[PDB]
RNA sequence: UUGACCUCAAAUCAGGUAGGACUACGCGCUGAACUUAAGCAUAUCAAUAAGCGCAGGAAAAGAAAAUAACCAUGAUUCCCUCAGUAACGGCGAGUGAAGCGGGAAAAGCUCAAAUUUGAAAUCUGGCAACAUUUCUUUUGUUGUCCGAGUUGUAAUUUCAA
RNA sequence: GGACAUGGGUUAGUCGAUCCUAAGAGAUAGGGAAGCUCCGUAUGAAAGUUGCACGAUUUUUCGUGCCUCCUAUCGAAAGGG
RNA sequence: CAGAAUUCCGUGAAUCAUCGAAUCUUUGAACGCACAUUGCGCCUUUGGGUUCUACCAAAGGCAUGCCUGUUUGAGUGUCAUU
């Protein structure tokens, strides 16, 4: 249908089709508010793919935020320490922006689930992002048994805790050597705890 | 659960015999049991391992051939036999699956 | 009001700003007399209603 | 100062409740040790700080 | 001049009495309480101060409404006439 | 669709009152500060009895809440007579204190025979 | 001391009634023990102070109940009158809501269940 | 002129919902220095203390874009072992995992990508009736109408197919 | 005895506070910030209490109307009143 | 210390036990706006005092963000019919 090529077509960053939507729409997107609603998803093929569906209770909301690394927020680039620990200009966060992105909505919309989030554009200074929501006192989404998981309680604010894709990947959570160092507080406690038995 | 009998892997132990996970699509289909029947009745199945050789598909035929053999189903509705089920359900106790199919 | 502003140099924005020719082809629709009559071809088979 | 709000007048009438003798048959009870209290205010020696 | 006679002057309040924890904590001039924060929305405390947080936690006070949902769930959050 | 001025305001639009579907709270509270809670007491301190006997005026211990509106009506309805002027004072001890002078129509030493504190 | 199942007979206006007796009783056990009283007018303040709460209490089951038939078969009923257990338990997904499932779900649940096996050594 | 659609508002609109607290344990962010190196800057202390966000009865993880190099294994977690080892390190002081093997426990699955197209088969809300209850406090069923939805709600499928 | 014990004692339309604004404080719009929060105070906001009787019997403030550069609040017991 | 023997072969003592119905002041996330003020308002209904508009009293209400839905709208955003 419609969505493989929608899917195909949204591989063509550079094509002149793309070119010239993206440099209007991110017009259009700097001239509201930073967090505004969004009244459908501009990329249906994509929101599909990462769980929406069009019904009541779920929700898009579009995000920009500022690109770059995080300068540190000491008063004068004073950080008063060794050497190794003075730097203050070419640091980075250790979540994405789009991890930004997904928290900030998620604030702006507190009777909300954050569901997942997806890229839409980018600037010199903002990337675009909408973040697709649940409503988990909805009867729609509560009677539904593919997302019922997410009115749970254990399922509250997520995206604070790492949980949504972009989430697990920003905390480096994957199988095999590449990822040994794990969930790292707790695989650092397993190395680090000191194990007495009773002999006996 | 009945288990298969897997050959570990690596030269320090691929002389040995231990319990694997499950049987492989393969296996089951050589048994004539179904895979969305095995688990009703306690073979777990294992789409992950496949058979590279005779000697381990055979291996675990034999395991789940004992096992239907010593096994009783009873019927879904009590009193009412039905295909592949028993009709001497009374004689029915807790007993160890190693006590019939063990690692050898 | 910023969404009346908005909509507005939306229509200007697309009137500059050259428009890629799979995109240009739209905004070349069907004139006012074929489109009566396709519509009156399609209001013949229109699909049944809740009621129907 | 005479120049007070309720909120302070209130306080100040409770403090003045609390800074009083026990009556003998509170001490007199089976198993109380009430016989004496270090809670006795006074207004020139311990002060209320509002 | 710095010690007994400059006691003298003393007589201005920079702290009055908290609405929300009642302490003599209130700054007047910052509205702020030293002790709980308010009037911020959140009660202000510091893992460096633990026994500042044991002066003032869950427990400390009457706990009403903890009693009783203490001993609902001894039932089962039960409800209607016996 | 003329503009005259170079401003533009929102337009005015309907604004329903409240039809809840349901009541909030299911029963209404009976009247806090009615009379019997108003007049807590009469006071008979030797400043009160002079009170009563040389300005025709009665003491009471009453509620902090209560005003001087909420004295006169209680004190009417509760032994029927007419304040024509009530004083108030908020005593050390944090209790309210109300002078209700009664009408030259009216006998306050009788009245306080009659409540029973004499 | 009344009785409250005696109480409960009566009608709500006459319980006003009763009540406002027993506040004007009250008012005069008071007025009389400021100005010296025996023992035994100071135990019927006490008793006199538990009977207004038993009438009170009557009265407020009464209009309760009264609102709980109003509602009863209602959607939407008073908050008060909802269940009181915690806001979690409140919050949480009903047991209908829980046992919902897709109709690919049922067909394998009916097909392939769980059987009562035994092995036989 | 009206109406449709779109986008955007307002209302003490009908019904909901979030915040604060508890932090032993849990998931993240941010982030020192004392200290050790017989000085000291990399290093170490430490991916620690302090600071900030967010949960539950556990959390997180989880049905391989995993191991291996075998006669192969087979989601995750935890224990013992691997192992103070491979490796990192002013190769200084110091630091330091993983696969196999044994054991505890075991459980497996859901979507998006498909033309239902001889029939949106889907869902919410209002109203009414009828049931139901840890419960007049709970939880549904049917009918009807209105909304949602074709810029796609259901149904068969999820690669093991 | 300003100590100790038992009691008593402070009465307002007109005196203050309350109202107003001052230096300043500070929500909101909006923008920063991982965040605690920071900036901001008609500000890049659809930020409206007020001015008209057109309906309305009939001797009067509820309905649309077309309207117009309005405004959070806190902040003085010696300023204003 | 009493008091209560209008009770003790009893729906009845007890600061008894237990607990499924209620009450639950001013506050506090704290919610009309404030608050070093028991300061200053608004709405609905019902009563009081001559008062459909002032005043007094009582009951019930009035915070913010967001979601589904409702209503009333806005746009030289896009259209059909006159
Ligand atoms: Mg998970
Ligand atoms: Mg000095
Ligand atoms: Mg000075
Ligand atoms: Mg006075
Ligand atoms: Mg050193
Ligand atoms: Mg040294
Ligand atoms: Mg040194
Ligand atoms: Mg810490
Ligand atoms: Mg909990
Ligand atoms: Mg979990
Ligand atoms: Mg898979
Ligand atoms: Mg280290
Ligand atoms: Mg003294
Ligand atoms: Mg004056
Ligand atoms: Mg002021
Ligand atoms: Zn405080």
């Amino acid at each position: 249908g419609a969505y493989k090529y929608l899917e195909e077509l949204a591989k063509k960053k550079q094509s002149d089709v793309n070119l010239f939507l993206s440099r209007v729409r991110a017009w259009e997107y700097r001239q509201m508010n930073v967090i505004h609603r969004a009244s459908r998803p501009s990329r249906p093929d994509k929101a599909r793919r990462l769980g929406y569906k069009a019904k009541q209770g779920y929700v898009i909301y579009r995000i920009r935020v500022r690109r770059g690394g995080r300068k540190r927020p000491v008063p004068k680039g004073q950080t008063y320490g060794k050497p190794v620990h003075q730097g203050v200009n070419h640091l980075k966060y250790q979540r994405s922006a789009r991890c930004t992105a997904e928290e900030r909505v998620g604030r702006y919309c507190s009777n909300l689930r954050v569901l997942n989030s997806y890229w839409v554009n980018q600037d010199a200074t903002y990337k675009f992002f909408e973040v697709i929501l649940v409503d988990p006192s909805h009867k729609a989404i509560r009677r539904d048994p593919r997302i019922n998981w997410i009115v749970n309680p254990v399922h509250k604010h997520r995206e604070s805790r790492g949980l949504t894709s972009i989430g697990k990947k920003s905390r480096g959570i994957g199988k095999g050597h590449r990822y040994n160092n794990s969930p790292q507080h707790a695989t650092w406690l397993r190395h680090n705890t000191l194990s007495l038995r009773r002999y006996r | 659960a009945i288990r298969p009998a897997v050959k570990p892997p690596t030269i320090r132990y691929n002389m040995k015999v231990r319990a694997g996970r499950g049987f492989t699509l393969e296996e089951l289909k050589a048994a004539g049991v179904s895979r969305r029947v095995a688990s009703t009745i306690g073979i777990p199945v294992d789409h992950r391992r496949r058979n590279r050789s005779e000697e381990s598909l055979q291996r675990n035929v034999e395991r789940i051939k004992v096992y239907l053999a010593h096994l009783i189903v009873f019927p879904r509705k009590a009193g009412q036999p039905k295909k592949g089920d028993a009709t001497d359900v009374s004689g029915a106790e807790q007993t160890d699956v190693a006590a019939v199919l063990p690692i050898t | 009001p910023e969404y009346i502003r908005l909509q507005r140099r939306r229509k200007i924005l697309n009137l500059r700003l050259k428009v890629p020719p799979a995109i240009a082809q739209f905004q070349k629709t069907l004139d006012k007399n074929t489109a009566t009559q396709v519509f009156k071809l399609l209001n013949k088979y229109r699909p049944e209603t809740a009621a129907e | 100062p005479s120049h007070k709000s309720f909120r302070t007048k209130q306080k100040l009438a409770k403090a003045a409740r609390q800074n009083r003798p026990i009556p003998q048959w509170i001490r007199l009870r089976t198993g109380n040790t009430v016989h004496y209290n270090m809670k006795r205010r006074h207004w020139r020696r311990t002060k209320l700080n509002i | 001049t710095k010690g007994t006679q400059s006691f003298g002057m003393r007589h201005n309040k920079s702290h009055t009495i908290c609405r929300r924890c009642g302490k003599r904590s209130f700054h007047i001039q910052k509205s702020t309480c030293a002790c709980c924060g308010y009037p911020a929305a959140k009660t202000r405390s510091y893992n460096w101060g633990a026994k500042a947080k044991r002066r003032r936690t869950t427990g400390t006070g009457r706990m009403s409404y903890l009693k009783k949902v203490h001993r609902s769930f001894k039932n089962g959050f039960r409800s209607g006439k016996p | 669709k003329v503009r005259t001025s170079t401003t533009f305001r929102r337009p005015k639009t309907l604004q329903l009152s409240r039809k809840p579907k349901y009541a909030r709270k299911s029963v209404a509270h009976a009247p806090r500060l009615d009379e019997y809670k108003i007049i807590v007491n009469p006071i008979n301190s030797e400043s009160a009895m002079k009170k009563i006997e040389d300005d025709n005026t009665l003491v009471f211990h009453v509620h902090l809440k209560a005003n001087k509106f909420t004295i006169k009506e209680a004190v009417r309805k509760l032994y029927s007579v007419e304040p024509v002027k009530i004083n108030t004072l908020i005593r050390p001890n944090g209790t309210k204190k109300a002078f209700v002078k009664l009408s030259a129509d009216a006998d306050a030493l009788d009245v306080a025979n009659r409540i029973g504190f004499l | 001391a009344l009785k409250t199942f005696e109480l409960r007979k009566q009608s709500q206006e006459n319980l006003a009634e009763q009540l406002q007796e027993l506040r004007q009783e009250l008012a005069s056990l008071r007025v009389q023990k400021i100005a010296g009283g025996s023992g035994s007018k100071l135990s019927k303040i006490k008793t006199t102070r538990k009977d207004i709460a038993r009438i009170l209490t009557v009265i407020n089951e009464s209009n309760r109940l009264a609102a709980r038939e109003a509602y009863k078969n209602k959607k939407y009923i008073p908050l008060d009158l909802r269940q009181k257990k915690t806001r979690a338990i409140r919050r949480a997904l009903t047991p209908y809501e829980q046992s919902r499932k897709t109709l690919k779900q049922i067909k394998k649940e009916r097909y392939f269940p769980l059987r009562k096996y035994a092995l036989k050594a």
